[PDB]
């Protein structure tokens, strides 16, 4: 199986140096296995005998327990230059395009049958224990055997592919997948055009008879020729159940969340809390047994689902499935799914629906490009008018590729606006908050144009908790109208923004007193100037 | 023959990574690739070759063909280093842009430096492996290009020069930058007179200078004041008050204490009045001795102001800025957040070029994948800027608008 392809030149990294490791004086029980192994190797190509030139050594083995070689580069693999990275991307079932057939040829000992740079050769000394032999083909577990077969298995298939450019070959692992629009027969037979010409240049395959047969699974699909579908999987039941146990169930369950619906693990997974042990046991609750019996039906749907077709529109369409979570599925015919995902409640410092949305948009059309080169047709739960109103009113650049409107519940809107101009008649506070940096020692409060006035010490705060602690103080005790005013560009900035979602108990209260409120307007001045009002709070909230 | 070049000492050849392009990007880079095979310009690399820098397509000024665009930035800062910039130029009144990057075409590139300019042609949904390929000649984007290729720049534009000597011409990477003085028409002849004379050795939008400057600052102009309309001037006065420190305020604020309404309107006394002249008069002019340092970085910040509205300012030390705008709209996608801003950066760059023969390192108000996405979807120079994100003030703004 010796191949007539030119070699890839190599070379050891620069400075370093071919192994020069010792040969181990095992005993003749193996010699004679070896012996006998390295001849027929030898006769068959895969390596040469050699002697008094090659001072490189790499330690060599024969194994018993397969109950009928093992060669060891791994200093020899920190010794070779960096090769280009192996195709790490890979395909997705729903970027393929339908066949009448499809065959997967094995590419065996794929590797052993390609010659090894005749130059670098050397390095690939080994000795047999009282033989000096070297390598001619690329060696297994060797640094760069997969990135060179795999490039020269794909010069081998050009012309090929040039002349039957309606033939289909996908290259991976040791994997020839051939599909195909011709007829069963003549499919048949161009495949073993294929085999003859691989044969040509030393790469054999099995044959027809000893192959493997449709669907393939692939990375939890299972794939015919006309569609795909989805192994519905098992969740055993028992008494006994380890944290590891519990981790592994969450771990499926999480996948499918994707391809099935009202999946969940919440009460499930509120079950690890504390644990001291993987191999620890606790004790399934009942919500976390009601939990875990509902998935178990819906796990019994099957999913089946359609190929690309390039003549046909892409469309995705959007959901608001509570706080920070959102679902969607891509099709060309209603109904008929390509696709379908989610995306887990991204969970920040401070957000909004809108900004949320627009990510999942973002991340949509990213796997889009790669999955299929296009950007799909959007559908979304958002108003148009919505939209041009936070457009304007957002300092970050911000788009959305084309897409329409789908009034369909819960739709995307802002809780909340910020008055343009001041009101009037309105309550006015002047609020302040100051904190020491050695001692973390703060004040917060305010000052109003109707007398009242109140401040607040704190422990263990910051200048900017204390400063947004002004401002809930102050919308908290006012009428449903009210015009806020300071000093804090920070807490300006957190709130023009309009958010609705963050982490922060007090960002959050605050949020909740600002979607209640009918008008409100926030306006900021320079801190510790002369400015009337601010002078006010500015001495109550120092010590 | 070809003149050796080299990385600066201790650096390696770019590992960046391929994006993925779209279809339509594909097919036409593979058109493209397979005649430069032909051609000889370019040859498939083996694995062996780890290097790698990414490539897109383009659309010009018009045309329905695509350009080929190398993004050699990385390649760039880890090449060594090798004409002194016309302070003419900028002073002129019309410079239109002409692409030259063919002729790097005609010129051998030293094969030991040649491995480090490896790329690769993706493939949808990653089906096949990519496409790669190493340069034979000089590449367009490339620092050293231009250099290489100067001596016999200059030998071309020895007879046009001399025959018109009032005429400046400046090059940048793959452009060359012609400057004159003559009427709009016998400018844009005098042109394509080169187009052809250039053409005989072999290879294939006006700007308009003299009205690039450092644009003044205005202040509100009210029929009568309020407590929030008086606030609001003192806030911004005070941040101007950096930049010009004989502003004042302290007649102002006198006008403010006490603990009032918001919207009650308040009567300025003659001391406030006086004030605010003085500062108005202040503000007629930038501020006094600004300098150009080339010992020092250019540095570009931008405000989206709104309405399809942009702001931006070069400077090279905080607070001393060399030149600001505005640029907004004029006919095109009615709105874009993301097209606008890459045609600023574009319009800004251009500038740094013609002014200092430079480019400037972007500061942008916008995210990450939001820009990555998309900028290619619009860019359309030879040339491509360095740039960072995020997270703008709220005065800044307010402060330029
Ligand atoms: C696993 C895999 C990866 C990439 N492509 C394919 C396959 N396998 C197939 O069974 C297949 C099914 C439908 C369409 N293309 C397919 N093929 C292509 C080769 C005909």
């Amino acid at each position: 199986p010796i191949s007539p392809i030119e070699t890839v030149p190599v070379k050891l990294k620069p400075g370093m140096d071919g192994p020069k490791v010792k040969q181990w004086p095992l005993t003749e029980e193996k010699i004679k296995a070896l012996v006998e192994i390295c001849t027929e190797l030898e006769k068959e190509g895969k390596i040469s005998k050699i002697g008094p030139e090659n001072p490189y050594n790499t330690p060599v083995f024969a194994i018993k327990k397969s109950t009928k070689k093992l060669v060891d580069f791994r200093e020899l693999n920190k010794r070779t230059q960096d090769f280009w990275e192996v195709q790490l991307g890979i395909p997705h079932p729903a970027g393929l395009k339908k066949k009448k057939s499809v065959t997967v040829l094995d590419v065996g000992d794929a590797y052993f049958s390609v010659p090894l740079d005749e130059d670098f050769r050397k390095y690939t000394a080994f000795t047999i224990p009282s033989i000096r032999y070297q390598y001619n083909v690329l060696p297994q577990g060797w640094k760069g055997s997969p990135a060179i077969f795999q490039s020269s298995m794909t010069k081998i298939l050009e012309p090929f592919r040039k002349q039957n450019p309606d033939i289909v070959i996908y290259q991976y692992m040791d994997d020839l997948y051939v599909g195909s629009d011709l007829e069963i027969g003549q499919h048949r037979t161009k495949i073993e055009e294929l085999r003859q010409h691989l044969l040509r240049w030393g790469l054999y395959t099995p044959d027809k008879k000893h192959q493997k047969e449709p669907p393939f699974l692939w990375m939890g699909y299972e794939l015919h020729p006309d569609k795909w579908t989805v192994q519905p999987i098992v969740l055993p039941e028992k008494d006994s159940w380890t944290v590891n146990d519990i981790q592994k169930l969450v771990g499926k369950l999480n996948w499918a969340s994707q391809i099935y619906p009202g999946i969940k693990v919440r009460q499930l997974c509120k079950l690890l809390r504390g644990t001291k042990a993987l191999t620890e046991v606790i004790p399934l609750t009942e919500e976390a047994e009601l939990e875990l019996a509902e998935n178990r039906e819906i796990l019994k749907e099957p999913v089946h689902g359609v190929y690309y077709d390039p003549s046909k529109d892409l469309i995705a369409e959007i959901q608001k499935q509570g706080q920070g979570q959102w679902t969607y599925q891509i099709y060309q015919e209603p109904f008929k799914n390509l696709k379908t995902g989610k995306y887990a409640r991204m969970r920040g410092a401070h957000t909004n629906d809108v900004k949320q949305l627009t990510e999942a948009v973002q991340k949509i059309t990213t796997e889009s490009i790669v999955i299929w080169g296009k950007t799909p047709k959007f559908k979304l739960p958002i108003q148009k008018e919505t939209w041009e109103t936070w457009w304007t009113e957002y300092w970050q650049a911000t788009w959305i590729p084309e897409w329409e409107f789908v009034n369909t519940p819960p739709l995307v809107k802002l809780w909340y606006q910020l008055e343009k101009e001041p009101i009037v008649g309105a309550e006015t506070f002047y609020v302040d908050g100051a904190a020491n940096r050695e001692t973390k020692l703060g004040k917060a409060g305010y000052v109003t144009n109707r007398g009242r006035q109140k401040v607040v010490t704190l422990t263990d705060t910051t200048n900017q908790k204390t400063e947004l602690q002004a401002i809930y103080l102050a919308l908290q005790d006012s009428g449903l109208e009210v015009n806020i005013v300071t000093d804090s560009q920070y807490a300006l900035g957190i709130i023009q923004a309009q958010p609705d979602q963050s982490e922060s108990e007090l960002v959050n209260q605050i949020i909740e007193q600002l979607i209640k409120k009918e008008k409100v307007y926030l306006a900021w001045v320079p801190a510790h100037k002369g400015i009337g009002g601010n002078e006010q709070v500015d001495k109550l909230v120092s010590a | 023959e070809t003149v050796p070049v080299k990385l600066k000492p201790g650096m390696d050849g770019p590992k960046v990574k391929q994006w993925p392009l779209t279809e339509e990007k594909i097919k036409a880079l593979v058109e493209i690739c397979t005649e430069l095979e032909k051609e000889g310009k370019i040859s498939k690399i083996g694995p062996e070759n780890p290097y790698n820098t990414p490539v897109f397509a383009i659309k010009k000024k018009d045309s329905t063909k695509w350009r080929k665009l190398v993004d050699f930035r990385e390649l760039n800062k880890r090449t060594q280093d090798f004409i002194p910039h016309p302070a003419g130029l900028k002073k002129k009144k019309s410079v239109t842009v002409l692409d030259v990057g063919d002729a790097y075409f005609s010129v051998p590139l030293d094969e030991d430096f040649r491995k480090y300019t490896a790329f690769t042609i993706p493939s949808i949904n990653n089906e096949t492996p990519g496409i790669r390929y190493q340069y034979n000649v000089l590449p367009q984007g490339w620092k050293g290009s231009p250099a290489i290729f100067q001596s016999s720049m200059t030998k071309i534009l020895e007879p046009f020069r001399k025959q018109n000597p009032d005429i400046v011409i400046y090059q940048y990477m793959d452009d060359l930058y012609v400057g004159s003085d003559l009427e709009i028409g016998q400018h844009r002849t005098k042109i394509e007179e080169l187009r052809q004379h250039l053409l005989r050795w072999g290879l294939y939008y006006e700007l308009h200078p003299d009205k690039w400057t450092v644009q003044p600052i205005v202040l509100p102009e009210k029929d009568s004041w309020t407590v929030n309309d008086i606030q609001k001037l003192v806030g911004k006065l005070n941040w101007a008050s950096q930049i010009y420190p004989g502003i004042k305020v302290r007649q102002l604020c006198k006008l403010l204490r006490g603990t009032k309404a918001l919207t009650e309107v308040i009567p300025l006394t003659e001391e406030a009045e006086l004030e605010l002249a003085e500062n108005r008069e202040i503000l007629k002019e930038p501020v006094h001795g600004v300098y150009y340092d080339p010992s020092k970085d250019l540095i570009a910040e931008i405000q989206k102001q709104g309405q399809g509205q942009w702001t931006y300012q070069i400077y090279q030390e905080p607070f001393k800025n060399l030149k600001t705008g505005k640029y907004a709209r004029m006919r095109g996608a009615h709105t874009n957040d993301v097209k606008q801003l890459t045609e600023a950066v574009q319009k800004i760059t251009t500038e740094s070029i013609v002014i200092w023969g430079k480019t400037p390192k972007f500061k942008l108000p916008i995210q990450k994948e939001t820009w990555e996405t998309w900028w290619t979807e619009y860019w359309q120079a030879t040339w491509i800027p360095e740039w960072e994100f995020v997270n703008t003030p709220p005065l800044v703004k307010l402060w330029y608008q």
